[PDB]
RNA sequence: UCGGGGCUUAAGCCCAGCGCCGAAGCUGCGGGUCUGGGGGAUGACCCCAGGCGGUAGGGGAGCGUUCCCGAUGCCGAUGAAG
RNA sequence: GGUGAAAAGAACCCCGGGAGGGGAGUGAAAUAGAGCCUGAAACCGUGGGCUUACAAGCAGUCACGGCCCCGCAAGGGGUUGU
């Protein structure tokens, strides 16, 4: 058994959230919760919110118990990118790429 | 644009290698005297309080 | 009538890119593979001629090291056989030095007497 | 009984009946053919002349057939010259039977 | 298909060096260093015999050599071309003279460096009394 | 620094000798192809021998994409194209 | 420029500020779910097999061996140590 939870179209760089994700991959639920809590990063908030929802989905829809699930796997995906202009010296016009994320978090039953 | 310029498109392999030490490190926490909550060492905490 | 480039190219490319599968970096992900193949192509052909030469000498070291153990040069060994008129021991099957050494030994004895 | 035998320009020892593969030959599908060419044996069949006199290694032609298609390809730099070409060698499935010297 | 050898126990050897010409001796040591002497040769696996030498200082050398022969040690630093005559090597670590000999006749490849290990050298004699010791000339 | 290790009644130089290594040159076995030649109501195809590196360049034979006749046909939900 | 035969365009519950998801439901089809048919390539990412910290290079090719995977067997595929 496993429960997914995706957060598409999140305004933030992939490489940036990848760091946060790589921290909790394969971690106990409560253990991960505390990591995101006091972890000094912006990507923390977006991973914590979705991961939190992954638990709700795991419970209210998959008969999984809160006290026995973990992160079977998780990963962020690169969504589209919001290209913007940028006034540069001597009139050069460089495009800036405000990328987006696709954080995925899948929980799972532990053992027996 | 000026004198400093990359001579060659760095190989994807060589790039990833650079970000070797790039990996983060999990924060450190400890169970408090109050709740079972995990406080960072040498600190107070919300929803728990402190003494003296 | 217009003829779109259509699928023609994509098939030609992936066709090649599959052949180049296994290589390194872009060298196995693009037209770079094509270049690499030309080298590999001419490498296979050249190393095909080499493959004979490789074993030619491969056996010779076996042969020479073998009869040198009995007590004679490779040139001495072969000269005797070329004289005794025994095309039998093709340098490849001279490997007898490992398989049935007694046989190889008697072949040396023949060479010993065949010379003088 | 290590019996040598040259056929198809190449020669190789022969075990007492065993599956072998040799150059193509003008023989029936599953018939029999005798190779008078023979060198040595199991009990030191010293080959006086180039090839042993009275002796023969027989084997049943198990069948013909082509094999792996090796790919040849020439190329030359700074000059539009490239030759793709395929080639696969035919071979007979000589199943060793008799090995009487 | 040509014989495909397998794991083979290391055949050690005890080698003298008194009066032996530097080059002439190193030659045999190297050829025996790799399994090139045994008819079961295979450049791939590399399974040469463990050669151990003694009486290094005893090595002879023809004519102007103790004085003429020069060695070269170059550090990456400027002027670090430091060079040494043969006589000095015999004074300091003499075992070196034969090592740099065999080392020079070993193949340039990685396995060749693995072979250089198989080569032991001293001057006393008195080797590390292990077990094998098949004397030879 | 002779390519390097090394080499001194030589691993140097000159003279004579026998043996071997070593190319994609040659021979062996197999297959292509083109050319000339032979068998041949038998078109056919079998057999013999030789040529076959190759830029500009000439010649020759094919594969493949778009569309038309073939089509008021045939294949196609038991699955077309991609 | 293109959802689908039809809007039947996802009521209601759950996480959430929202966005977006997980159920449920419609549909023949939801990796047809909304700039949504088909979805190739570059490029980013997770999991798995093999591999690498004494090594020198147009990255391949030729041989041998080990490890992993398919097969009644011989054999074939992936990886790369030398
Ligand atoms: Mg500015
Ligand atoms: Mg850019
Ligand atoms: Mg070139
Ligand atoms: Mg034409
Ligand atoms: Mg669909
Ligand atoms: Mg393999």
């Amino acid at each position: 058994m496993e429960a997914k939870a995706i957060a598409r179209y999140v305004r933030i760089s992939p490489r940036k959230v990848r760091l946060v994700v790589d921290l909790i991959r394969g971690k106990s639920l409560e253990e991960a919760r505390n990591i995101l809590r006091y972890t000094n990063k912006r990507g923390a908030y977006f991973v914590a919110k979705v991961l939190e929802s992954a638990a709700a989905n795991a419970v209210n829809n998959h008969d999984m118990l809160e006290d026995r699930l973990y992160v079977k796997a998780a990963y962020v995906d690169e969504g589209p990118a919001l290209k913007r202009v940028l006034p540069r010296a001597r009139g050069r016009a460089d495009i800036i790429k405000k990328r987006t994320s696709h954080i995925t978090v899948i929980l799972g039953e532990k053992h027996g | 644009a000026k004198h400093p310029v990359p001579k060659k498109k760095t190989s994807k392999a060589r790039r990833d290698a650079r970000r070797s030490h790039h990996a983060l490190t999990p924060p450190i926490l400890v169970p408090c005297p109050e709740c079972k909550a995990m406080k960072p060492p040498h600190t107070v905490c919300p929803e728990c309080g402190y003494y003296a | 009538p217009r003829a779109k480039t259509g699928v023609v190219r994509r098939r030609k490319h992936k066709k090649i890119l599959k052949l180049a599968k296994g290589y390194w970096g872009l060298r196995s992900k693009s037209r770079k593979a094509r270049e690499t193949l030309f080298a590999a192509g001419n490498y296979a052909y050249a190393h095909r001629k080499r493959r004979k030469r490789d074993f030619r000498r491969l056996w010779i070291v076996r042969i020479n090291a073998a009869c040198r153990q009995h007590g004679l040069n490779y040139s001495t060994f072969i000269h005797g056989l070329k004289k005794a008129g025994i095309e039998v021991d093709r340098k490849n099957l001279a490997d007898l030095a490992v398989r049935e050494p007694q046989v190889f030994a008697e072949l040396v004895e023949r060479a010993k007497a065949a010379q003088g | 009984m290590f019996a040598i035998v040259k056929t198809g320009g190449k020669q190789y020892r022969v075990e007492p009946g065993l599956k072998l593969r040799v150059e193509k030959l003008d023989a029936e599908p599953g018939a029999t053919v005798e190779l008078p060419v023979l060198l040595l044996g199991g009990e030191k069949t010293v080959v006086g002349t180039p090839v042993v006199e009275g002796a023969s290694v027989v084997a049943e032609v198990l069948g013909h057939g082509r094999g792996k298609k090796i790919l040849v390809s020439k190329f030359k730099a700074k000059v539009q010259y490239r030759r793709k070409k395929g080639h696969r060698q035919p071979y007979t499935e000589l199943l060793i039977k008799e090995i009487r010297g | 298909k040509t014989y495909v050898p397998k794991q083979v126990e290391p055949r050690w050897v005890l080698i003298d060096a008194e009066g032996k010409t530097l080059g002439r001796l190193a030659t045999k040591i190297a050829t025996l260093l790799r399994g090139k002497h045994r008819p079961d040769w295979t450049p791939n696996v590399a399974m040469g015999d463990f050669v151990v030498v003694v009486n290094a200082d005893k090595i002879r050398v023809t004519g102007k050599k103790l004085e003429q022969k020069i060695y070269t040690r170059y550090s990456g630093y400027p002027g670090g071309l430091k060079k040494i005559p043969l006589e000095k090597m015999l004074a300091t670590h003499p075992e070196r003279v034969l090592e740099h000999a065999v080392k020079g006749m070993l193949p340039k490849g990685p396995l060749g460096r693995r072979l250089f290990k198989r080569l032991k050298v001293y001057a006393g004699p008195d080797h590390p009394h292990q077990a094998q010791r098949p004397e030879k000339l």
